[PDB]
DNA sequence: CTAGCACGTGC
DNA sequence: GCACGTG
DNA sequence: TGCGAAATTCCATGACA
DNA sequence: ATTGTCATGGAATTTCGCA
DNA sequence: CTAGCACGTGC
DNA sequence: GCACGTG
DNA sequence: TGCGAAATTCCATGACA
DNA sequence: ATTGTCATGGAATTTCGCA
């Protein structure tokens, strides 16, 4: 209809004038340097792009190249991406090609007992009836307590921590959203003692990096100690705990023991530089040591990363997708930006949810 | 001539038998000489085994250069001697009938026996669940001779549980009578 | 003994002269700017380093820092790494900190049917009694044949390929070392037909990159097509095969169909640029298209990578380590270097074995 | 006026009934008009179903603009017509009793019937396993009119299985007699 | 190749 | 049958 | 022989394992 | 005896229509 | 959190 | 009991 | 105020998930 | 409502013993 003007010879914005637009077999056609193409009426274009996209649900170029086989019109790709933006199946199945922003490196806790990080390791090979290990790492020092359990339950966590917190009470305990740590039973146990519970964003073990990284060392030592021997680890736990608590961190130049107490106990190769100082002189030396610790910085961003913005359309990764199912939930909106790596979204089930950006992609188109 | 330090000496001793609490009867008392820091482990018997079980836990945290005790049977056994030697701990015994530690360790240990007995009054059988609180209390209360708490001296920081209240530690009138009936 | 000279005041190479070396409590001692340290006799040093290392099986610095608490002597670290080099448990448990070299990018096969890449996908959700898919990808074109099977057996592979090879016989078929493809039954079936079998280095799906990458597309399409519908895929296979064989590869500007036949068949949006050419003119145009295809190049090496050398001590990664067991086999020797990413080793069981360098680390110390 | 191309026309037809081979009785013959390329699918019946089953396989590879056949029942059914329409294939029928294709397609189809019959002689029941070889042979043998093989014309390359030997395709003397006995 | 287990929670 | 090597 | 915008190409990213 | 790959979509670059 | 399945092969 | 969310 | 070598620090890499 | 980490061992840089 609006194509009648062309056949006559009149001009319309978008159609270059130096081209000859004729009629064949009922269709309006143009002669182009790639060959002769059909120009469909605007009212037919939305369905053409749909048909082409749907053959194999292709993205921009692979969709454009199909359409271009038979058709031409002004701003084809603008129509194409409009389609891509409305294909529910592409949006919830396609991968992201945008990397997460640079990781944060949160300040080391100031004092011992400020923040504990906790986690369960296991199942492990059954050893004297035991299958799991509760790993408690003190944020500031790295000093680590290992408790063997028969299950990753609240009840075993409470028992374990009643023993530990006989020494001292922490301000905060951070964990992943393990059932053991998110139970109202554990909520009350913590409340009763004035301990604030702090939880990792879900499916994001990075956030328990302190304890997870400690799990690595524990396992690596256990492994070595069990070489050419059946894997019975229960009796070795105390040995490993003690061993690791007294192991130097080359970057710090101190052992978590030394950072905890300011002096070695009677362990092999005990450091005795401070033998001549009074405890008081020792404790203030410790105070300067604790404050002067090396703190790493966020890496350089990658060339093609994204940082989330309030109001942005965004998609949470489907936690545990069934075989042949999408890996992404429908688009959701960024409600709050807690920091450049953590975000609140109104999730697909209609709840406020705190999530890591690693479990997000920005919705495209 | 070197100034005293934490882990220089642990003073250990048993307290009991107490009334049964979740099948436990005794308390093993470990006091660090320099700092006054107290660990308390419950046991079923004042035996070398129980002592070893409990101290194997404590020594995963820190090993003393010296352990000091009375001539109690649990601490004078061959087994306990070999245990100590394996870990490079020197054993030290007070002569029999003449217990000796230090003013500080005599005073904490007195505090312990008195604190335990005060809570054991209404709760003769519930003392097990209370051992954490006891230990926290003892460790977060200010010394007469020095201004610092044991916690303070051990870790070099304030505690997150400061026991601002010093209480009575003495028995009240109603407590004295319901404690006299405990026998009859 | 050789330390007597020092106490007297004489000089020995390694011990700086400006230091005062005295005697206390039966031990030879030196005054150093970090404090006073014990100097043990050479005959005692090897055991000291052993004791220090063994506490937590620490590497260089963390081991040195322990020893340095009580001792000094010339070239402490030289003695330390000697130990590290002889600790069987550290060598077979410790991670590598050297990355593999840059990947190769093998030449695209010249002709269709030169090389097929094959693989099995599955198990998939049971669909009309079927659980697996045999994916056959022709190296040059990318043209792909999908066969549904009830098992990843030789027998189902033979049946499937008898159908395919009715069209044409390939020179080579490349697969992973799946049992289906390594059976003597499949060896004979291939021999009988003059097909040479070529196998990926083990635990290295990269090497079947062509078909693996095609698996990605297959699944992604199936997924999309099954959104909000139960996952019954058997009837969709032919649709997907056809769809993907006619999908443009933006980087190439051609569909695998177009690369196979030089002309579209009667599928939607069929390209008809060559409608005016004779088949002969079309086929020679195809010939130029095939030879002029874009070929990617190896990336830049990483800052800290290794390339293997004939005679080098090297360790194969333990395929599937049990819980709490080492992740590396004992050191082995590089027998032959097939290319900068593939190597022959005399393996831990005493056999010649072809392996990817990604499954190797250079033995350290 | 446009030059003929592959996928322009597929000439289909049934051959049989043959002696049973792994429960199969017929061969569906598909010949590409331009190239002479032959696909052969075995079926249990010359029915629309079998035709659809087989052609659904072929059309996952390539779809013809036109299919051409005799007025056989399998190809004239409504079901087959709807099948073709769904895939945008035009159906073309030769008038009854006057089969017509092209010299090339008449000649390949003659080759097929003759090649099949030659191997069917000692092996009346083993023909199923041989269909791949038959198909490869037909597709890799040089045309009289043009110099190229079907393979060559379809893919634009030499084959990896060049059938250098043209054989007799005629029957030998022993073959003729053991084939005459097939009835008695 | 992907499956399953564990816990606590809410019909 | 059962233990192993590879996917 | 230069401008604005559309068209094309570039290419990091991720998933196939 | 063997070896990564390629769809995807913002961004960077080039081409094009018009003076 | 890690377990299990599949096949073909060799006592 | 059973289905789901998280490890 | 400089040289050779040893000592120390730097830091990419991988595994904890 | 919350957030990566750190042992490891070649390599790069600095310190040290001696003139
Ligand atoms: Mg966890
Ligand atoms: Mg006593
Ligand atoms: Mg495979
Ligand atoms: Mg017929
Ligand atoms: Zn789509
Ligand atoms: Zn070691």
């Amino acid at each position: 209809a609006e194509l009648d003007q062309l056949l006559q010879g009149h001009y319309i914005k978008g159609y270059p004038k130096q081209y000859t637009y004729f009629l064949e077999d009922g269709k309006v056609k143009v002669s182009r340097p790639e060959g002769v193409k059909i120009i469909p009426p605007q009212s037919d274009r939305q369905k053409i792009v749909l048909q082409a996209h749907n053959l194999a649900h292709t993205g921009r170029e692979a969709t454009l190249l199909k359409i271009a086989n038979l058709y031409w019109w002004p701003n084809m790709r603008k129509d194409v991406v409009k389609q891509l933006g409305r294909c529910q199946q592409c949006l919830i199945t396609n991968a992201s090609n945008k990397a997460s922003g640079p990781i944060l490196r949160p300040d080391r806790p100031q004092k011992p007992f400020d923040k504990f990080f906790i986690d369960y390791i296991g199942p492990l090979p059954p050893s004297q009836g035991y299958l799991y290990v509760l790993v408690v790492v003190d944020g500031m020092t790295g000093f680590t307590w290992l408790y063997p359990t028969k299950a990753p339950s609240t009840s075993a966590t409470v028992k374990s921590l009643n023993v530990l917190t006989s020494i001292a009470i922490p301000k905060v305990i951070h964990s992943d959203q393990g059932a053991a740590f998110t139970s109202s039973t554990f909520a009350e146990w913590a409340k009763e003692r004035g301990i604030h519970l702090e939880f990792s964003t879900p499916y994001h073990p990075q956030s328990s990096g302190k304890v997870e990284r400690k799990n690595s060392d524990i396992k690596r030592l256990l492994t070595k100690l069990l070489v050419g021997r059946p894997t019975k680890w229960y009796d070795l736990l105390p040995v490993v705990q003690l061993a690791l608590n007294n192991t130097y961190s080359p970057v710090l130049k101190y052992t978590p023991h030394q950072l905890l107490f300011g002096i070695d106990s009677n362990t092999p190769f005990a450091n005795q530089d401070t033998l001549d100082l009074t405890r008081e002189e020792e404790l203030s030396l410790l105070q300067e040591i604790r404050t002067s610790l090396y703190h790493p910085s966020t890496p350089p961003a990658s060339s093609r990363s994204w940082s989330p913005v309030v109001g942005q359309l965004v998609q949470e990764r489907v936690a545990r997708p069934a075989s042949l199912r999408p890996r992404w939930h429908k688009p959701s909106t960024v409600l709050k930006v807690l920091n450049p790596r953590t975000v609140v979204i109104l999730d697909h089930l209609g709840n406020n949810r705190t999530v890591s950006i690693d479990n997000l992609k920005p919705t495209s188109h | 001539d070197r100034p005293q330090k934490p882990f220089d000496k642990f003073f250990i001793d048993y307290i009991g038998p107490l009334p049964p609490s979740q099948g436990y009867l005794y308390v093993l008392v470990v006091v660090d000489g320099m700092t006054g820091f107290t660990w308390l482990y419950p046991t079923k018997a004042p035996s070398t085994s129980a002592t070893v079980k409990s101290l194997n836990v404590l020594t995963s945290i820190a090993i003393p250069k010296v352990i000091h005790s009375d001539q109690g049977a649990a601490f004078t056994s061959s087994t306990f001697a070999e245990w100590a030697k394996e870990r490079g701990i020197h054993l030290e015994f007070s002569t029999p009938y003449h217990p000796q530690s230090s003013g500080k360790v005599e005073r904490k240990n007195s505090d312990i026996k008195r604190l335990l007995t005060k809570l054991l009054v209404g709760r003769p059988t519930k003392w097990y669940d209370l051992l954490p609180v006891v230990q926290l209390a003892l460790n977060n209360t200010y010394s007469p001779v020095l201004k610092y708490t044991p916690h303070q001296l051990l870790f070099g920081i304030d505690s997150n549980t400061p026991f601002a209240n010093q209480d009575t530690l003495d028995l009240t009138r109603e407590e004295e009578l319901s404690l006299l009936q405990e026998i009859r």
